DNA sequence: CTGTCCTCTGGCGA
DNA sequence: TCGCCAGAGGACAGCGAGTCAGCAA
RNA sequence: UGCUGACU
């Protein structure tokens, strides 16, 4: 019955994941505990979540906990399949061992039709975004980096960088060519704020 | 990757740094016709940008770029066209490189 | 329009050098000089009198530049 | 002296 | 059946400033 | 130009 702890660690760090990028979650799910998740829900495809988004009613997320260790091209069709009849776009697969590595240029090869992305199950066992060095990570809006580039008189380059597979790039779903601020808690002048170009 | 990596450089002159990763999914997604019609919305769309190409960010891609091309892509490999085309070239000490038969 | 308003050290420094290089190649000095021979006293002496026509133009890290008086810059 | 960088280098399932 | 994770050694290139002298090739 | 000494 640790499996139990393992599923209910995954389950409130991805719903924590998922009202971060603006879905629609509960207190409860956010507030659940071991013996209530329990008591609700044993398998590995009850487990997966389905999540609206604060605008835009249509544009849902689908988080998937596949049941092979490692995910191969066929597991990745069997639920592209799901997405594209049941009409959403984006997904989240769960993996436990890993994808097979053809896989990883597939989920990349789906263009902006279905865009999918993996989480290892031992990168969701905690919330990076709650260590005490990791600072707090806003996507700005398109019509606020064009504000800032005009009052620092910057270009896009010429921009700090933030690697597209960092582990808080990666958390919050933040594409490439998006700028994010950044707000240092800093012993010296208290909320520095910074800017990062994703790429 | 000889078209790939034309059409990166050639955006890459102009300063244009998601060009980059957008025409390599372009083409794993997918040679010189799907990736030049691209290329050159970029290029005419993102001009007015070469002296503003000679940043950080913009040095240390191209240097990546073509420093992987160099060290990847130019090994002695069996003749596409031709599948007997390896006249390999194998140079000694500097001031000598000895072809075979 | 939007830089600091006073005259940062190294203004300073560049204008009475500039001034001082002026008064010592036969300038006119609007101070009323009272025997000094050193062209940087009397520089500082214009400088704290607000007489120094000259334009500083503030160069913005993008190539745009503020022209400001040295006579329209608080000088601490 | 010590470090990265560099250049290979043959070895099991897809 | 060899591509990429692993795995090996080989090569290069750096090694604080600034002074004064003599002797000799 | 190099090798020997030498100074902080």
């Amino acid at each position: 019955e640790e499996e139990t702890y393992r599923l209910w660690k995954i389950r409130k760090t991805i719903m924590q994941l998922c009202h971060d990028r603006g879905y629609l979650v509960t207190q409860d799910e956010l507030d659940q505990t071991l013996e209530e998740f329990k008591a609700q829900s044993p398998r590995r495809t009850d487990l997966t979540v389905l999540v609206a988004h604060n605008d835009d009613p249509t544009d849902q997320m689908f988080v998937f906990f596949p049941e092979e260790p490692k995910v191969g091209i066929k597991t990745i069709k069997v639920y592209c399949q799901r997405m594209q009849e049941e009409n959403i776009t984006r997904a989240l697969i769960v993996v436990q061992q890993g994808m097979t590595p053809s896989a990883k240029q597939s989920l990349v090869d789906m263009a902006p039709k279905y865009i999918l992305e993996q989480f290892l199950q031992q990168e969701l066992l905690i919330n990076i975004t709650e260590h005490e060095l990791v600072p707090e990570h806003v996507v700005m809006t398109k019509e606020e980096v064009t504000e800032l580039l005009a009052r620092y008189k910057l270009r896009e380059n010429q921009l700090p960088r933030i690697q597209a597979g960092d582990p808080v790039a990666r958390y919050f779903g933040i594409k490439r060519g998006q700028v994010v601020k950044i707000i240092r808690p800093s012993e010296t002048a208290g909320r520095y704020i910074t800017y990062r170009l994703v790429q | 990757v000889i078209h790939l990596l034309l059409c990166q450089l050639r955006v890459l002159e102009v300063g244009a740094l998601q060009a980059v990763y957008e025409l390599e999914r372009i083409l794993n997604r997918f040679i010189r016709e799907e990736l030049e019609q691209y290329t050159t919305e970029i290029v005419q769309n993102n001009l007015l940008g070469s002296q503003g190409a000679h940043v950080k960010n913009v040095c240390e891609s191209k240097s990546k770029l073509i420093a992987l091309f160099w060290k990847a892509h130019m090994n002695a490999k069996r003749c596409p066209h031709c599948k007997t085309g390896r006249s390999v070239v194998r140079k000694e000490h500097n001031s000598k490189l000895t072809i075979t038969f | 329009r939007i830089t600091t308003p006073y005259m940062t050290k190294y203004e300073r420094a560049r204008v009475l050098g500039t001034r001082a290089l002026q008064i010592a190649m036969c300038a006119p000095v609007m101070v009323e000089l009272e025997g000094e021979t050193d062209p940087l006293l009397i520089a500082m002496k214009e400088l704290k009198a607000r007489k120094i026509p000259i334009i500083i133009r503030r160069y913005l890290p993008d190539g745009s530049y503020e022209d400001w008086g040295v006579d329209e810059l608080i000088i601490t």
